[PDB]
């Protein structure tokens, strides 16, 4: 009724629950977390998991999909984020639920996280949705009488790594709040082809997609150098949902956050992982510290989408082709300003600002033209001329942006042309 | 369907004291504040009937938890220690009610009688004014620190939130906070989220009619001759006077284009709006005066000033080649919402102020620079605009002007023709 899984790391979360449906019992097993000095009791433990148990039961026409829960429990302080299952009639509710367990005064981490945590999660059901029918192997009726040991393997290993994921961050300290620009720019100047060079190329890819990818090198000082600069153009919601890279710290490509890290590159060559990669909420780049370079992935929602309607139930691409005035104006002088001081960062939060405002009005704008049949935007042409946005470079940026805001904006434009 | 399901499943099955859970959908996409209004005139001694709101999308909540969260934090626990306050105090009122019993049960018993009773019903008559005293207390530390009335007993619970106002001005304030959809209200926070850090750019420049406000202006330029350099000239300054003969209208087309003004600072505005005509005054940088006395102050300023006529068209100072206001201001613009026409404008004011904000600083400009020091540093400044994408001359003038504004504020801390055509 247990299983102890040792996390690496100095403060983990809590336990995790997989109750079943017969008669609905509070608990089957429960995951465990690294071999800590004090945990909450099991006996609690079942009682928590047992709760949600009858408040899932208070669900009517169990559903079409997996569909979520989430509670704080002020007495016996604790937060919980379970799920609804779709049963194997998917009229008659086999849900069996799970839910990681936290400690109280973790929802500030959490919440960010949410969306991370319940896509973890949600493709374990999608995995265990089959419903394990390799548990209805060739076996005689007494066996065919089979949970407890059978659907714990792929569940568990699968189920491993979401504790470790979470407590990545903690050690993985991704800046919370604020840094002093022990980034890139706090430096006088670059000043060479090559490097101020690549210097835009990046920034520039880090923004036509929204979210960044791994400062894939071999410094661990020098990686870590550029993953806190590319990070000043993402809002204080994303200080978290990224990594500051650890010395060897046998973290593999996790789809969920949106700026990310790793080392050495497995000392030889490594996958993407191909798979994980279209797991993440956007495409994103593939810069280096080796070679000084980036890449990118195609136009975030036109093409990704279609990417993911390929591969989703199987179950390095271009450099910078664009060069934003805008942005070549922004980094050439934001070294101008004699660093050093407070200078740049409030400069850069007045560059940042222009981009929301002048997003805004974009969001504002196509939305202020009434969606109808037969009735798409079609002025682009006039949108490029009209709000000051000609250079390609600016454009699809600001149209970047967008989607950060209205998710669907972005193929509200370029589904039907493309 | 339509809205009932304000408490349909938005209980949860008490499953704390305080708590605050979540519930899913199918429609619901709901949230719940479970509180309980605990009753000793109700059976088990307690209350669970939990008030939030519920809307959909799941989202506009869940990412969106915290201070809604914090204020049905506050809300709920407001309307929560007033029922209690009239429930506390009644509590002692039918508390001397039974009290009046024992007042009568000392005469009836053992008087002529001699306890002809038993009477142990005297134990019940003494025993609940125990009890209830202790609730008391518990209520007094629980205030401070941590069967038609049986539905009735809601009714008080329900009026006394009528009368303890508070619950009823969250709860409408809370129903002005949140609006429709997340997003423009979710750049909100992230707008004033980043303007903490930068405050400079703030006071230099303009930061409800506002529907009104906007919406004139854009039928002001786009179908206005001229209009063109009346920007230029309110942008750069440094005065403007604007008459008309209907006063009527002026009201309506000074509010239009008083967005572009930079105002000077912690105040509220500049925007005179108009007076009468002793113009004695760097205090007013628009005026109306409605209105040959004005014609001598008319030419005796004939520096920093400006006119219109609406009976037939006219201004003073249409000089402008360069291409900044036509980005600022294109005749042939399609925006159309108008409202939107003043974030097209109050967002390109920040790039200005973005070049503005470079001049300033650089510490490589102001006196101390590398070169010489009588004239070459002015021609070095200069080459700054090189490096400041300038359009023409003429907006060398307004960036020169923001360092001014700039300059001051800092500091506090520590010649032109005129044209005119139909």
């Amino acid at each position: 009724a247990k299983t102890e899984i040792a996390l690496s790391g100095k403060s983990p979360l809590l336990a995790a629950t997989f109750a079943y449906w017969i008669l609905g019992p509070r608990v089957r097993h429960i995951w465990a977390p690294k071999t800590e000095q004090v945990l909450l009791s099991d006996g609690e433990i079942t009682f928590l998991a047992n709760h949600t148990l009858n408040g899932e039961i208070l669900r009517n026409a169990e559903s079409g999909a997996i569909d979520v829960k989430f509670f704080v429990l002020s007495e016996k302080g604790v937060i919980i984020v379970s799920l609804i299952f779709d049963g194997n009639w998917n009229g008659d509710r086999s849900t069996y639920g799970l839910s990681i367990i936290l400690p109280q005064t973790e929802l500030s981490f959490y919440l960010p996280l949410h969306r991370v945590c319940v896509d973890r999660l949600t493709h374990i059901i999608r995995k265990g949705r089959i419903w394990m029918h390799k548990e209805r192997q060739e076996n005689v009726q007494k066996i065919i009488l089979d949970q407890g040991q059978s659907i714990i393997p792929m569940l568990t290993g699968e189920v491993i790594p979401v504790m470790e994921l979470l407590s990545s961050m903690k050690s993985h300290s991704v800046p919370e709040e604020i840094d002093i620009a022990d980034t890139v720019l706090n430096d006088d100047d670059i000043g060479d082809s090559c490097h101020e060079g690549f210097l835009l190329n990046a920034i520039s890819s880090h923004l036509q997609t929204c979210g960044c990818s791994v400062v894939v090198g071999s410094s661990a000082e020098k990686v870590n150098k550029i993953v806190r600069t590319l990070c000043l153009f993402l809002t204080p919601a994303e200080r978290k949902c990224s990594r500051l890279c650890e010395a060897e710290s046998s973290f593999k490509y996790e789809s969920g956050l949106f700026v990310q890290g790793l080392l050495k590159d497995s000392t030889g060559s490594f996958v993407l992982p191909f798979r994980q990669v279209m797991y993440a909420p956007y495409p994103t780049t593939h810069i280096d510290v080796d070679v000084n370079t980036v890449k990118q992935m195609p136009p975030c929602h036109e093409h990704i989408y279609n990417q993911r309607r390929y591969m989703r139930s199987e179950l390095i691409f271009q450099d910078v082709l664009h060069r934003d005035t805008l942005v070549k104006a922004f980094l050439d002088q934001v070294f101008q300003l004699k660093p050093g001081l407070s200078l740049r960062s409030t400069f850069l939060a007045q560059f940042l600002l222009v981009l929301h405002r002048k997003a805004l009005t974009l969001i504002k704008y196509i939305e202020d033209d009434t969606q109808k049949g037969k009735k798409p935007f079609k002025s682009l042409r006039n949108l490029k001329i009209d709000l000051d946005l000609t250079a390609e470079g600016d454009l699809n940026i600001i149209m970047a942006l967008a989607e950060k805001i209205k998710p669907g904006l972005h193929s509200f434009i370029f589904g039907r042309p493309f | 369907s339509v809205d009932y399901q304000a408490s349909f499943v938005g209980h949860p099955p008490g499953s704390a004291y305080p708590k605050l859970n979540f519930v899913e959908d199918e429609g619901a996409f709901a949230y719940v504040h479970h509180l309980t209004l605990y009753d000793l005139e109700a059976r088990g001694f307690v209350r669970p009937f939990c008030m939030a709101y519920i809307s959909a999308d799941q989202h506009k909540i869940m990412q969106q938890f915290q201070e809604l969260s914090a204020e049905f934090s506050r809300a709920s626990e407001c309307l929560k220690t007033g029922n209690r306050k009239a429930f506390a105090g009644e509590l002692e009122k039918k508390l001397k009610d039974l009290d009046y019993t024992r007042t009568v049960l000392h005469t009836e018993t053992e008087i002529q009688k001699k306890a002809n009773d038993k009477g142990f019903y005297s134990s019940q008559a003494i025993e609940k004014a125990n009890e209830l005293a202790s609730v008391e207390k518990s209520i007094i530390e629980h205030q401070d620190l941590l069967c038609f009335d049986k539905k009735l007993k809601t009714l008080e619970e329900l009026c006394d939130t009528e009368y303890f106002t508070q619950t009823l001005a969250q709860l409408s304030h809370i129903e002005h906070m949140f609006r429709g959809d997340l997003c423009y209200l979710l750049t909100s926070q992230i707008d004033r989220a980043l303007l903490k850090q930068q405050h400079i750019t703030n006071f230099l420049f303009e930061d409800r009619h506002k529907k009104r406000a906007g919406q004139n202006a854009l039928k002001f330029i786009r179908q206005y001759p001229f209009a063109h350099p009346a920007i230029y000239s309110l942008l750069s300054g440094r005065t403007l006077v604007v008459l008309g003969e209907d006063e009527a209208i002026v009201r309506k087309l000074v509010t239009a284009l008083a967005i572009f003004v930079p105002s000077y600072g912690c105040y509220a505005k500049p925007v005179k709006h108009w007076a009468s005509s002793p113009l004695h005054i760097q205090k007013w940088k628009l005026i109306g005066l409605q209105r040959a006395g004005t014609l001598h102050a008319l030419s005796r300023y004939s520096r920093y000033t400006s006119i219109l006529d609406l009976d037939n068209k006219t201004l003073r100072c249409p000089l402008y080649r360069g291409t900044l206001v036509p980005r600022l201001a294109d005749h042939r613009t399609q925006i159309k919402r108008g409202s939107t026409y003043y974030l097209h404008v109050q967002s390109m004011l920040t790039q200005l102020c973005s070049k503005a904000f470079l001049y300033t600083f650089c510490h490589h400009l102001h006196l101390p620079t590398h070169d010489k020091e009588t004239e070459e540093l002015v021609a070095s400044r200069q080459m700054s605009f090189l490096k400041l994408t300038l359009g023409l001359v003429n907006e060398d003038v307004r960036v020169v002007q923001y360092l001014a504004e700039l300059l001051k504020l800092h500091y506090m801390q520590e010649y032109v023709p005129s044209f005119l055509y139909k």
